[PDB]
């Protein structure tokens, strides 16, 4: 099996890692913001219910 | 005599040693003192910089470490071939200051092979006394006038068959020293000089 | 005298293992901890008062039944106690509860935070700010957990979501490093240890690059000069792997790109300085044959098949030109096999340029001067055996330089002005690296404390002589910068001072990264546009 | 105009003569440098252009490292060591060798030999070092280089019809005139090794 690995600059590999890290952090931030907004809506509507 | 130029000097240590009980301490809010091989590594949580306290080649290994309540002095017990010692490094200067047990002629009654624990007194007394709980050759706690005389002012025998490994000073009373070990718990208050 | 001093202390507690004692400054309290899991309460005078009902043994249903306290750190409002199974109990000092002045108000398990299977706390410490707690575990790893100040309102024991556990250091080897290598074009420390983890350590960056986990332990590993491949042959087969920083879940990444079988008892693998061949000590039934396999083809020519070692081969060295391979072992015989076909064909048996056998000496570390002129070997006899490599006649005797401590491995800087040796001796436990001012003068050397009593196992010197990497039995990798400017070969003068910055990434790894990016973007957009209705 | 985009019918080809051709060992890669200034790595297993870089200077020769990760391309003025990337060829170093028409890597991937007029220089590819004993002088323009299986020597053939076997060991510069081919402008030299144990 001919070596399928191709040389990639460490800079390029680290940039690819960093882009995925930024995407994951943005996904986590959006999940947290959605959860907090839903919690605030729940608070307001539970106040209305009370 | 001109000192021989160091052919190689340590730069970084990859790994940590946890064989010393209570060997991980906070030198400050960012630097942490832990045993690593034969060198006591103060690692900075920010830059990962490691400052290595290195003992004398005449000793074998490191048994226990203690830090003064003000964190200015670090006393490390060295397990040696015949004479265990206590090396106190000044954290502010990061240099070795002195060693206990070098003149153990008067303490030859105790066949101490290693110090299982090191206890600094209160912040107001840390700089004048330091106690060493000995293990593997006799539970001997020695009062050392380390700052000025470095001599053993008193000897406390905790039992020949007691697995004792921890020694410390009472925070409220520096006159009282508490020692903990396997099936051994002692609390000694120095009264009228004893 | 042997008379007990703890008054009122229970008889059962008298024979209990006291693990730690802490002084709570709140009321000058003394908190003792028993191996049985009981927390003894005492006044400033130390007299036994009680074991608080919330002590670990009474309120923790441990898997083993009895939980053992290992270490405790006292803070202003109480103390933190460590109990087996990676359990930490925060006993806060509550004034209202006189019968239980210290009550366990918050408990958390470090296993739920870190994927550490059955790891116990070895030391627990707190900083002055009482915000960060450091836990040193049995795996030679220290983890920092941020503990918020205790608020009476937040009685939630399960409030672990506010705690983050991060390893202060890297995934340091927890056991002795079986074998060591380094490459010329990259600052990589390839270490194989008993922990079944092959680890690459960027010493210049003092970080971990690749951590490969193998179902079978690694004995000896060698790094190719290009820094892209590692021959880490295991007891059953020589595995040449491609060093991919991207160590994805796929176990195939640990799979060698070339598996050569059957290879038995490979304890010494060294890639030639040029990287075209790698010599591995195939521990045959009785021959201990050191076989050279072509790196790019993996073939072992019969003429390159080197035999003659009566015992275990302990150290392998390659000449500056790699024209000959030097081998020493527990058999006490140094064999220099010339890879030249012309030299090999001259004799029917594998020709050895330098064939020396010092009975009673078990060679442990072999090094060659960069000029390929002097072979320095160190064994159990406490003698540095120097052999002058003369092509005309095979070396029969070695100049033995006496030493006060045995050496397990040797290395020569590019300048040859110094000779570095690892210390592996049971006489004096001072673990250090010793440098002679080569040529070895009349007892002129300098020692530098490097490792613990276990000594130095493997040593190597950077091509530029800038640094020396020593791996010992303590699991720690040692880097010592050589201050000897004369001993530092100025090889990096002509541009090549910069280590290669390229890494081996598979097309599969790149496609996986791109697919992960696409999935992340799809999920993020879906969450952004997902109605809350 | 954007809609009127022009691309090769199947894939770009060399617009001029291919100056040098080499093949790898560990991979399915063939490095071809053409007079059109294009150095292209070709994946023959896929019949595709794995890489293609256009240089300001014509690439006279191409030698492919056995690892399949590196190439050495001799151009009009210098020899560039290119790291074989996914879509580009970045030279991590360059040697000031002029009119280099024959560049060949060794079987072991450690020594690469380059011909300049009448001197052939063998460089440690990993360390990029040209030892004083690895610079070899002959007569005429050396046209071809063929390294031996053991990688300890290489035969260089020049335009004058002379083939010289040159050693690369630490024992200094060793040269043997394999043969003198009069009236023949040697353009190719190959060889084989017999491990026969005959007397």
């Amino acid at each position: 099996a001919a070596a399928e690995e191709f040389l990639i600059p460490r800079d390029q590999y680290n940039d690819q890692k960093r882009e995925i890290e930024k995407l994951k952090r943005q996904l986590n931030e959006e999940r947290m913001k959605q959860e907090q907004q839903i919690k605030e809506k729940m608070k307001d509507r539970d106040d209305k219910i009370n | 005599m001109a000192g021989l130029a160091q052919h190689i000097q340590l730069k970084y240590i990859f790994g940590m040693n946890n064989e010393i009980r209570n060997s991980l301490q906070f030198h400050d809010e960012d630097r942490i003192i832990y045993p690593a091989g034969y060198n006591v590594v103060l690692h900075d949580l920010n830059d990962k910089s490691q400052h290595y306290y290195q003992g004398t080649n005449e000793y074998r290994g490191i048994s226990c470490l203690a830090l003064s309540p003000l964190k200015r002095y670090l006393a490390l017990g060295v397990k040696g071939q015949r004479d265990p010692a206590i090396i106190i490094f000044d954290t502010f200067t990061q240099k070795r200051r002195k060693n206990l047990g070098l003149n153990l002629g008067n303490l030859d009654r105790y066949n101490i092979k290693q110090w299982v624990s090191i206890a600094f007194p209160s912040q107001n007394q840390e700089t004048k006394y330091i106690f060493s709980l000995s293990g593997a050759g006799g539970d001997v706690v020695l009062c050392w006038w380390w700052h000025e005389k470095g001599k053993c002012l008193g000897s406390i025998d905790l039992g020949a068959q007691n697995d004792i490994y921890e020694i410390s000073f009472n925070h409220s009373d520096a006159n009282s020293i508490c020692v903990t070990g396997n099936n051994f718990f002692g609390i000694y208050a120095k009264i009228e000089g004893t | 005298e042997n008379g007990n001093l703890i008054s009122n202390l229970p008889a059962d507690i008298v024979e209990k293992n006291f693990v730690a004692h802490l002084w709570m400054q709140c009321e000058s309290y003394l908190v003792v901890f028993v191996e049985s899991g009981e927390i003894i309460l005492c006044d400033s005078r130390g007299n036994f008062l009680q074991i608080m009902e919330q002590s670990p043994r009474y309120f923790i249903v441990s898997r083993s039944g009895m939980i053992k306290i290992v270490a405790a750190v006292a803070y202003s409002k109480g103390f933190y106690v460590a109990c087996s199974e990676s359990i930490v109990l925060q006993y806060h000092y509550t004034q209202d509860n006189d019968k239980n002045p210290f009550t366990c108000v918050n408990q958390f398990k470090l296993k739920q935070f870190v994927e550490l299977k059955e790891i116990e706390i070895k030391s627990i410490c707190m900083n002055k700010a009482e915000d960060k707690l450091l836990i040193g575990l049995d795996n030679n790893q220290i983890y920092e957990i941020k503990i918020k100040p205790y608020h009476p309102e937040t009685v939630n024991n399960d409030s672990s979501e506010d705690r983050e556990v991060t390893l202060i250091n890297h995934l340091n080897h927890t056991g002795p490093i079986n074998s060591m290598d380094i490459c010329k074009r990259k600052p990589i420390i390839a270490t194989c240890s008993t922990d079944k983890t092959i680890k690459i350590w960027d010493y210049e960056k003092k970080q971990i690059k690749i951590s490969w986990a193998f179902n079978e332990e690694a004995f000896c590993l060698s790094l190719h000069p290009q820094g892209f491949c590692v021959a880490v042959g295991f007891l059953d087969k020589l595995r040449l792997m491609n060093l991919c920083i991207h160590n994805s879940q796929n176990t195939t990444k640990n799979k060698a790109y070339k598996e050569i079988s059957p290879f038995k008892g490979c304890k010494e693998i060294k890639f030639s300085n040029g990287g075209q061949y790698f010599a591995a000590v195939n521990s045959t039934s009785s021959n201990h044959v050191i076989q050279v396999f072509k790196f790019f083809t993996g073939e072992n020519p019969s003429q390159l098949v080197f035999k003659g070692h009566t015992g275990r081969v302990k150290c392998i060295a390659w000449s500056s030109d790699d024209s000959f391979l030097l081998s020493c072992g527990l058999d006490g015989m140094i064999l220099a096999w010339k890879l030249d076909q012309d030299f090999q064909h001259q004799q029917t048996i594998v020709p050895r340029i330098v064939d020396i056998h010092n009975k009673g000496v078990n060679f442990s570390g072999l090094t060659l001067t960069v000029d390929n002129k002097t072979i320095v070997a160190v064994g159990n006899d406490r003698h540095i055996h120097q052999a002058v490599i003369n092509e005309q006649q095979p070396v029969d005797k070695t100049d033995k330089k006496l030493l006060d401590i045995n050496l397990s491995c040797l290395a020569f800087p590019s300048s040859n002005k110094l000779l570095f040796a690892g210390i592996q001796d049971d006489a004096r436990s001072s673990g250090a690296i010793r440098c002679f001012i080569y040529p070895l003068t009349h007892g002129k050397f300098t020692d530098y404390q490097a490792h613990d009593e276990r000594g130095v196992e493997k040593m190597k010197i950077t091509n530029d002589d800038r640094y020396i990497i020593t791996a010992g039995k303590d699991g720690c990798i040692m880097v010592f910068e050589i201050k000897d400017k004369d001993a530092r070969g100025m090889k990096l003068k002509d541009g090549y001072a910069k280590y290669s910055e390229e890494e081996l990434i598979t097309r599969s790894d790149l496609d996986d990264l791109k697919s992960t990016r696409d999935g992340l973007i799809v999920q993020i957009n879906e969450f952004s546009n997902q109605n809350a209705m | 105009e954007e809609n009127s985009k022009c691309e090769p019918l199947f894939m770009p080809f060399h617009s001029d003569k291919i100056t040098g051709l080499d093949v790898c060992i560990r991979k399915s890669l063939v490095a071809t440098c053409s007079v059109d200034k294009t150095v292209r790595i070709w994946n023959y297993s896929d019949n595709q252009l794995e890489n293609s870089k256009e240089f300001e200077e014509e690439a006279y020769a191409v030698a492919f490292h056995p690892s399949g990760f590196h190439i050495i391309v001799a151009f009009t003025e210098k020899i560039r060591l290119m790291n074989i990337f996914e879509n580009d060829l970045i030279s991590f170093k360059e040697l000031s060798v002029k009119n280099c028409r024959e560049i060949q890597f060794s079987n072991g991937g450690h020594f690469f030999a380059i011909t300049n007029v009448s001197m052939v220089q063998v460089f440690q590819f990993y360390t990029g070092e040209n030892p004083s004993n690895l610079v070899f002088r002959g007569s005429g323009k050396v046209r071809t280089i063929f390294w031996e299986e053991d990688d300890q020597g290489f035969y260089t053939g020049s335009t004058d019809g002379l083939v010289i076997y040159w050693r690369v060991d630490d024992n200094g510069p060793q040269k043997t005139q394999i043969a003198q081919f009069n009236n023949l402008i040697i353009t190719s030299i190959t060889g084989l090794y017999n491990p026969d144990t005959t007397t």
